[PDB]
């Protein structure tokens, strides 16, 4: 539930000017906010739990075929009729076979035969739907206080520490405030209606595993389907085959199970966990967060009086920051824990910023350990472990020079722009002018065009660019850029976005 | 069918691994290549016809390399 | 069975050169042949009797509708399913009605309802077919001997007189010789296969009366139809109506009987008599007739010795000939009966020809009556009855001057060309050169073209000519005649052929 | 009688400036008016009841034929005369058959026969007419007060609530004021003369069901018809057939019932309910409505003191608005019920408008439920229920972005233009300048032209446009637009209007 | 239907009186006339359009008198 | 008759479902198609005559596609 170690982790530079700022969070990623005078906050999706489901239609992907019967007729005697047409439990097919005197009839060349057989499902597919009022969101939230290596990832403790909390949000309870205790209370403002279109698509189950799929695509499926409960089906031939009619004797045969093709068919579907309910992995959710009652405890405490120690050695987050662990010998706790981030020992002027502001000794008990993170700047530096001679320090590289970081961010931004659509501008929180219009621009622009010929697959649209390019390649000035914008971008990039 | 008109891919939300991605990226190339590796004679007479018409050079090639995708999967 | 008084009556000028000549006869008309040294023969259709029939398909023109039931569903609950779909004895139709909280459901705007009802036939139509081996032809044949006013039309006598006979012909017995006694025997050679296409169309029965109908047209009837015996039907909706779905309550209603429209529909159909079998009125039949054994009895007898008398007065046939009746006083019978047709009493040279050659006194009994016909020529003449002072005579006009005959001949041919097709050349019996090719010409010419755009109705093709005409009107020389042949003829004439 | 849930529902934006505004209402649709300081009003057609009817003419669609008789005459004896001509209870037809000596007569070729038969109706059709002074209108009217889920659709309660009323209007009582009690009284001004042309057409009954049919079309029915009461008919042959005259014996036969063809014939006819009277479904009626004495009760009451609750969950009207139900715990009733429609919880500023202004707690009884509707704006929002910690709120999407509204507005107008003719401008209530002339323009323009070649059916006029188009396609400048206006519009659109 | 696509007329063999001939000859004129007698305004604007196009004279009339049959029975 | 000159359709006021609408929209196409599907030979020689006269191109087609409706129902 913390932001520690999650593969995808981003920060937010508090612009001040508000106790409120707008956020969008995702299933995997975890978001971390640092703003002055305010502690550091962690928010991440847990999951998406939906409760009650409804069943639109069904499919039988593998079926059984029995009770072959057929009734011949002499030529010129018209269509045959088998009684079994009287029941939907059969599929009847007419037919005809050429006829000699040698067999049964008084004229040559034609005939009529009526083949019927019973039809039944080996095993079937179930679609289901979701009603938005059944949605939930489990969101844990966290703030950085005193932590150890153990308790940190663990939810049991931080409950007692009151530095983290879990909660549910629904369209029924669209926003909540919740108390961290000492630091005050904060306020989430979200929009459950906007998380998904519950009506954009269906829950589908095939055998065990289950899948999210587009509603329009499900209807097309070519296979026996059923009214919602119910009884007996449509188009129920396509699992059967009629052989060559042979005199009176024709056989009909069921195809092999189609189950594989389904699994084959599903690609973009997303695995889900279905028994009574469903748990999504990746959520898409907009929220606003109100920080006023958030404050800083501990400003009372003074410098700590005793030696420090390194339980675990410095290590990298991979996101560009560095955590360490400290244990402390003295008993003076609770006390304020001196540390900074410095260039050379000839200077005490800090440069980087603390991830967690004001490390806080929990208790007076000796040899407690403390888990703390900071973000040193580029190149080389030191970590000053409190002033005074007893000051110990460690020397921790980073190679990250500003341009490389900036370039990486731009690539990340492009990905964010893609697949997050209009909403992607919400990273631009407390918008207006630039940001507000940037969502307005993308609104009709992306809500059309790119999505209008959308439904392309990889090369399908991937190829288009090169074909488009040649138009831009050979064109007229001032016609070029108009065509070129079509050619490059919006297309090739997402084509590169998928690598893989 | 169970074969064609794969829902692949919905591909909304989802920063995660899709049902089968590794297959999907590799699918479209192979089943075409397999067929074209098979009857190359097709491509030969195919490519010629492109150079036949339009005589604007590269746009002729536009037909061919396109046309080579046509015969796979009709 | 005789040719007397039939509204349509034609003669045949014997070309000699054979005892055989080719004929085509018709339902209404009666044919009469005069050829030298040979008596005069009468042949006419009686009827066409077919025996055993088969039943292709059926129709229910008026039906009943009962057992309305419908099952609603809430919106988003998909299609409804009524159990009654489990039986073909119902027609089920889905449906949907908008939905409030006020009625029964927890969302607004839509729904599902499944309407089903039982379906049953008020009264139905039966089609039937004919197998050619079931065909017959009743043909009576007659020769002119001694007759009275009474016996003449009557078949009982002439059997004894042996001057007329009835017989059947089939593809099983395609030709027959049959004895008239004294005059010898004659030979008919026909082609039962060619009378009709038994497979060109069907026998149809609607209620009581029954009809011949192109099997072609007969398929596209829009109405409930049935497999040949059998059970239950297709397209059985079109007699029913669904009202506006109203909440749970919708009604379905049967149309009124369609029976009239059928009668309305049928026009070109021809009335027939159907109980176990059928009797056509108009036949179309080709035959050849072999006269060798036909001879002339009576050449022995001499002139009759006594006064003549007029039982009935001279009268016209309307076909251009004249019959009278004579009674004879003397007892000298059998004796040869002197009569002729003359210009003025100053001449005994006959001019016209006897319809019946050598009137024949039957018996020695006095005051027997004799029925005799002749064909006087144009203008004025006399009828010489007997020779010597006894000779009495009557003066019988005819206005028919030759030219008008030549015309009424032509058009009559022209009519007899139309609707008799290629076969119409059979009047040209003992053909070759002209006549044989004239049937060969018309063969592909009429067997295509006129019949290729055939299916026109009155003005449909009737209008075309005028539209075609304007093309002929404005065209280029040597293109004109090519187009003109299309314009005039082949079209306008049959358009005039139908007057009425 | 309310506007709730009716499939077709429109609103009216009160322009102030009057207590009176002009309306036109329809059978299906329900109209709803919101104007400042004034409650919200509901008016809809109930039905159109006409009282006393008159019978113009009659038809016998299915008849009986019996008592065949015929009297022959010899040729030249002129027309035959059957005595039965002495009675209108028969249809006599002359006729003639060719005649031999063999049958009965002394000359050949012609004759006279007089066929007569009795004529009687199987079952008959009745037309009827309507006299305008027999018209009624049942109109219920409704205002939004305190309601529950149950009582809302129900007329019993709201009578007691005095928030709804039913009434009749006639040309005899063309306008009425009627009291809602507390809110005051209002005034309807209508024009019964204008609802229909009672003389535009007739009421027709065929068997059970009955139909409205243009009296124009209704004359040219080809079938036996009758003077209004009365006795015996005209053109009464067309149900009978004369066979080929055969000697003395000819038969005449009745056609099958034509009843179906009628049902077939009727399409544009509208189902009605006829026993003693008739009830239309779709009315077309102009009215004016005077709101002065309408006021707002409840302005006395203050904020409600206790928790709220959701009996039913929010749901959509499909017309672009949203209703919910609330139950209220406290006993403080009657009290004013705080609610609004908001963007984000960070703002209390309302945006949308209440459908029902000032929700009103009915009584002091706890756990009463209250039914209330509002119209949120586009996108996302919340529903604020109450103030202070008690305040609960729900988050209700809408996707409706303004532009698509602007369109679905237009076409809906366009449809409501078509088939509502000149009167369609009455939506433009309190007109003048634009609106008044817009009805004046359409007046002669539509009252001619489109209605002058009117009587077209689907493709008939539907085809015309394309044919017209080619004229516009190839034409001269400044001639184009003149022709083009004929080509496009006025034609193709109604051709699209009918889809279906 | 029971209405349209009348088998009328087969009209083969048959020198005799057909089921209903007297009706048939009279049918097509009346049901058109009835309609055209009704809305003559149609023919007016109709005839004009014929004279509009093609300017070859009589062939213009070819459109009109033809076109007058079109509107009946669509 | 019971067949032709159907009152269909009055079609005034009436926002509702007409007696039989579903039939009516489908009627006129089928009974013509049924007949034209039948004797296509008609259309062949028909279409030619259109190209014959007027030589203004498309207006020639105006005759044909029109004329194809004529023969149905006379």
């Amino acid at each position: 539930f913390n932001c520690l170690g999650m593969g995808n982790r981003d920060f937010i530079e508090g612009a001040s000017g508000a106790t409120w700022v707008d956020l969008v969070l995702e299933g995997d990623s975890c978001l971390t906010i640092m703003a002055n005078d305010k502690p550091t906050l962690d928010v991440r999706m847990i999951n998406i739990e939906a409760s009650q489901l409804a069943e639109v239609r069904s499919y039988c992907y593998h079926a059984s075929v029995t009770d072959i019967s057929t009734v011949a007729r002499c030529p010129m005697t018209g269509e045959a009729h088998n009684e079994k047409r009287a029941d939907s439990s059969y599929v009847c097919k007419q037919g005809f076979t050429d006829r000699g005197w040698g067999n049964g009839c008084g004229l040559f060349g034609k005939g009529s035969i009526d083949t019927c057989a019973k039809f039944s499902c080996t095993s079937k597919a179930i679609g289901r739907t979701i009603q938005p009022e059944n949605i939930k969101y489990e969101v844990g939230i966290f703030v950085h206080g005193t932590t150890t290596s153990e308790n940190h990832g663990n939810y049991s403790a931080q409950v007692g520490a009151s530095q983290a909390a879990k909660f549910t949000v629904t369209p029924n309870a669209p926003s909540i405030t919740l108390k961290l205790g000492d630091y005050g209370e904060v306020t989430l403002d979200c929009e459950p209606r906007s998380g998904l279109n519950t009506e954009a698509f269906y829950v589908m189950t095939v055998g065990s595993k289950s899948f999210l799929v587009h509603r329009e695509w499900f209807h097309d499926l070519a296979l026996p389907w059923t009214p919602p409960s119910s009884t007996a089906w449509r188009n129920r031939e396509l699992l059967m085959e009629f052989e060559e009619a042979h005199a009176t004797k024709q056989s009909v045969v069921a195809l092999g199970s189609q189950e594989g093709g389904l699994h084959q068919a599903l690609a973009g579907a997303i695995v889900v966990e279905y028994s009574s309910s469903v748990k999504l992995t990746s959520g898409h959710l907009k929220c606003r967060l109100k920080m006023d009652k958030l404050a800083l405890k501990g400003t009372t405490y003074g410098m700590c009086t005793g030696k420090f120690s390194f339980a675990k050695n410095p290590a990298d987050t991979g996101h560009g920051t560095v955590v360490i662990e400290l244990s402390y010998s003295g008993s003076d706790g609770p006390c304020k824990i001196p540390i900074v981030s410095v260039a050379s020992l000839n200077d005490m002027t800090p440069v980087g910023r603390l991830v967690t502001v004001n490390p806080f000794v929990a208790t007076s008990s000796a040899n407690s350990k403390v888990l703390v993170e900071m973000e040193p700047p580029f190149g080389d530096s030191y970590i000053v472990v409190g002033r005074g001679d007893k000051q110990i320090n460690h020397h921790w590289h980073k190679a990250g020079s500003t341009l490389g970081k900036a370039f990486l961010t731009t690539l990340k931004g492009a990905q964010r722009l893609a697949a997050l659509g209009d909403t992607a501008w919400d990273f631009g929180s407390i918008g207006g002018v630039f940001n507000s219009i940037g969502k307005a621009v993308h609104q009709v622009f992306g809500g059309a065009f790119r999505t209008l010929f959308g439904g392309m697959s990889w090369i399908t649209q991937g190829l288009m660019g090169a074909l488009l390019l040649w138009m831009g390649v050979n064109a007229r000035d001032r016609s070029i850029a108009l065509a070129f914008l079509a050619t490059g971008g919006v297309l090739l990039f997402l084509a590169t976005n998928v690598h893989a | 069918s169970v074969s064609v008109q794969t829902h692949g891919e919905s591909s909304l939300v989802n920063k995660t691994e899709t049902w089968l991605d590794s297959t999907k990226a590799t699918r479209y190339l192979m089943k075409t290549e397999n067929w074209i590796i098979r009857n190359p004679g097709y491509a030969f007479l195919a490519a010629v016809l492109g150079w036949m018409l339009g005589s604007n050079n590269g746009q002729r090639v536009v037909f061919t390399i396109l046309l080579l995708l046509v015969a796979p999967a009709y």
